[PDB]
RNA sequence: GGCACAAGGGAGCUUGACUGCGAGACCAGUCGAGCAGGGACGAAAGUCGGGCUUAGUGAUCCGGUGGUUCCGCAUGGA
RNA sequence: UGAUAUUGAAUGUUGGUACAGCUUGUACAGGAUAGGUAGGAGCCUGGCAUCGGUGGGAUACUACCCUGGCUGUAUUGACCUUCUAACCCGCCGCCCUUAUCGGGCGGGGAGACAGUGUCAGGUGGGCAGUUU
């Protein structure tokens, strides 16, 4: 499929563009250092119903060898590199120093300027034919001017499940999952808050399709008064709506601290499958009975999820790397089943038998209504009578009764009707 | 390793030799925006500057000392051939058109832009007048006498004065060379 | 329930599927001729803001969606 | 855990910054794969030189700032290893004085550390204000 990147220095709102290409992917905000740290990957059509669209972060001489590589990185796949400039401040020897890479670059390249957003002052497009390339074109994000011209001069060249990451920052998310496509796709630094938003890669495992996002990480509702850099959070919110197997990294080094509990509670509320995952072993004493210590303590304050498998694996040292996919599927499963109407209710009446503790709540019927989360109602004579104590007595008998690893469950009533 | 003074370098550039004595000066991108790139008549002061006046323009422009006007198109006779001369100025209307219809201005260092005063609708005292941060700047010859390189490099030092860029801060001044 | 001259189902034209108000009704909004410019058209007449009627998440607080003498700090610049 | 002040000397290591003086920047082509950025007015002191050249860049020589390095100059920093003079003694002797308070004068021990005043995370139902 045909591949299309975007390069320039910052500022210049190539994100801006990239997004009302389609939809609200980049999160655009006004600064010189608040770009997008990596590459991004989405798809694109006009007439050939077949494109994608790469963007990067902003080029110039804090980190900005990783972002250059990752625009080098990315200069090569794309067939046409649409390379847009400001227009309102002219040209620039920086933008001289970005033009040296695609004048050693022998791919054809399309000259884009921004910041038009009226029919008068469009008359701009001048002086930059010293660049050497062709005809520039006019287009404005807070308008969307020029974008047919555009996409045709881009044209004239036209030759599954989804599992998320989160956890609170530097416990390893990134270094975890480059060190598991196997390659550099993320970046990885040691100051907290690397990432700035969700990165999205397809790759096939076992003969089967997969789909990963990391989140940046997440810290404290309280002192995240940022300067709407924290707006990158909601962002990563977004992913696991659209995610369905939640992956929770937790640091071996350092103890269970309190905001992992609260980061772990929206995946739970969610109704999504979950597995807690700790990184980092290489710090931390590797013996026997070490295994029971984080083993033992995590059960003893993550009580709310107890169906969650746990899994140690150090990304540094690739130790049991290759053994948190047999988790993540062993759990696809569970969260989407389905159990037969006669079998679940003739297990209903043996729990209440031995407790006939429910005037006394009566129980009558009990089926399934979803396959994810597996949502069951049960009729009884009057909902008040349930209590909260006795609705988690029964989703123990169920887990019970069966596997259900790795999910949690959700218990409905309904009156007598 | 002695830095000379403007009295001794104007008659020393003399002796540098009918030669053209030029200055360079560094400036001093992260300052692109307030920027120092400019033209300016001069006072102690051949070429042949080729037009691109539309409409009334050109009635003025052929009695000023211009060479060629034109047929208010002759890029189809740019193109495929052109030995350029000395220097285009336009006017800003055909600008937008010559720019796109010409495709050979670029790498070659003529194309009309209105940053630079070339573009204007005064094109008879347009005419008139012509006749990594760095600029160039010919201030004049060999032959010149003392007294005329010292105002022309006085004017060019209160012209890049004059426009003091923005962002003032921190020294403007690195290196005169003559 | 109902549309036969069809309230399917299509498009050549693919927007009179747009432009300024609006007498007058029904019910907080909705309906509606007239109707001023320009006319999508159709050859001309003439039609004219599209799924039948049809529930489709929002005030509180009030934060984005299109820009302009739209304006006063001693005046002028921002 | 971090800064900052209380807060010192010596040598050893030791970077950064600033000002200097010498070097590098690999263009098909091109005079050795010996830079962009203003170019075009010289040999014969062993050699051979001098236009110009598919070249975007040759200089029959006039004539600026960069980029990475190497040498000096100053600034400071980071340190180690010491010392001593603040700062600290719920150690000894003497005097206030008859006094397990306190304060002076001598020894000893620690010594630029700890302790103290203003700025980040966690901690932890540590203790409050709260309603569903
Ligand atoms: N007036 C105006 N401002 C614009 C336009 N397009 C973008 N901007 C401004 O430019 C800002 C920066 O754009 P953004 O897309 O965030 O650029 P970026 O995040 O730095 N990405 P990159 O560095 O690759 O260019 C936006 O916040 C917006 O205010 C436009 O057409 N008109
Ligand atoms: N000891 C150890 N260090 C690790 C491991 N993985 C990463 N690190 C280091 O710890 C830091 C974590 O980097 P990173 O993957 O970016 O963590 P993150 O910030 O939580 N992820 P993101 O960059 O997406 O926000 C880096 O300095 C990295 O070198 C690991 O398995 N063990």
């Amino acid at each position: 499929k045909p591949v299309v990147a975007i390069v320039g220095r910052p500022n210049v709102g190539k994100s801006t563009i990239f997004n009302r290409i389609a939809g609200e992917r980049i999160s655009i905000v006004e600064d010189t250092p608040g770009v997008t740290r990596d590459r991004i990957y989405s798809s694109a059509e006009w007439l050939n119903y077949d494109f994608n669209l790469i963007d990067t972060g902003g080029i110039d001489i804090p980190f900005l060898a990783q972002i250059r590589q990752q625009a080098e990185i990315a200069m090569d796949e794309a067939d046409v590199i649409i390379f847009m400039v400001n227009g309102r401040e002219g040209v620039t020897a920086a933008d001289e120093e970005v033009a040296k890479i695609l004048y050693r670059t022998k791919k054809p390249v399309v000259l884009a300027v921004n910041k038009l957003d009226n029919t008068e002052m469009r008359a701009n497009i001048y002086d930059f034919y010293s660049l050497g390339f062709g005809e520039p074109y006019p287009i404005s994000g807070t308008h969307g001017l020029g974008l047919g011209d555009l996409l045709d001069a881009v044209a004239e060249h036209f030759k599954v499940i989804q599992f998320c990451l989160i956890g609170r920052p530097n416990v390893g998310k990134s270094s975890l999952v480059n060190a598991m496509l196997g390659e550099e796709r993320v970046i990885v630094s040691n100051v907290a808050g690397t990432t700035r938003d969700a990165v999205d890669t397809s790759f096939t495992y076992n003969q089967q399709e997969f789909v990963i996002v990391d989140t940046a990480g997440m810290r404290k509702k309280g002192k995240v008064y940022e300067t709407t850099e924290k707006y990158s959070v909601l962002r990563a919110l977004k992913a696991i709506d659209r995610s369905e197997v939640v992956a929770v990294v937790l640091d071996g080094e350092e103890g269970i601290i309190e905001q992992d509990k609260r980061i772990a509670g929206y995946a739970h509320e969610a109704g999504k499958a979950v597995v807690i995952v700790v990184n980092k072993w290489d710090a931390v004493d590797k013996d026997e009975s070490t295994m029971k210590e984080f083993e033992e303590n995590i059960r003893d304050h993550f009580q709310f999820l107890d169906y969650a498998p746990i899994l140690f694996m150090s990304a540094l040292t690739k130790k049991r790397i290759h053994t948190l996919m047999p988790a993540i599927i062993k759990a696809s499963e569970n969260h989407s089943l389905r159990v037969q109407t006669n079998v679940l209710n003739d297990v209903i009446m043996d729990a209440v038998a031995m407790n006939p503790t429910p005037s006394r709540l009566k129980i009558y019927y009990a089926t399934q209504v979803s396959v994810k989360p597996p949502s069951f109602v049960v009729f009884v004579n009057d909902p008040e009578l349930m209590h909260f104590s006795y609705e988690r007595f029964l989703e123990n008998r169920i887990r019970d009764a069966f596997g259900f690893e790795g999910t949690p469950i959700k218990i409905f009533a309904r009156a007598r009707k | 390793s002695k830095a000379y003074d403007v009295s001794e370098a104007v008659a020393l550039v003399k002796k540098t030799n009918d030669a053209t004595v030029e200055v360079a000066f560094r400036l001093g991108p992260r300052k692109n925006d307030q920027q120092i790139r400019g033209a300016v008549v001069l006072p102690n002061g051949t070429q042949r500057v080729l037009v691109f006046a539309k409409g009334e323009k050109a009635k003025e422009a052929e009695a000023a000392g211009a060479d060629f006007v034109g047929d208010t198109d002759y890029i189809n006779k740019i193109q495929q051939g052109w030995f350029d001369f000395d220097v285009i100025v336009a006017t800003p209307d055909m600008m937008g058109e010559v720019g796109k219809i010409g495709r050979v201005l670029g790498p070659k260092g003529l194309m009309p832009n209105p940053k630079t005063g070339t573009v204007t609708f005064e094109v008879e005292k347009a005419i008139g007048e012509i006749k990594a941060g760095n600029i160039h700047v010919p201030i004049g010859k060999v032959s010149f006498e003392d007294e005329k390189l010292v105002e022309n490099f006085t004017t060019m030092y209160d012209t890049i004065l004059k426009a003091k860029p923005a962002a003032a801060k921190g020294v403007y001044v690195k290196n005169v060379a003559v």
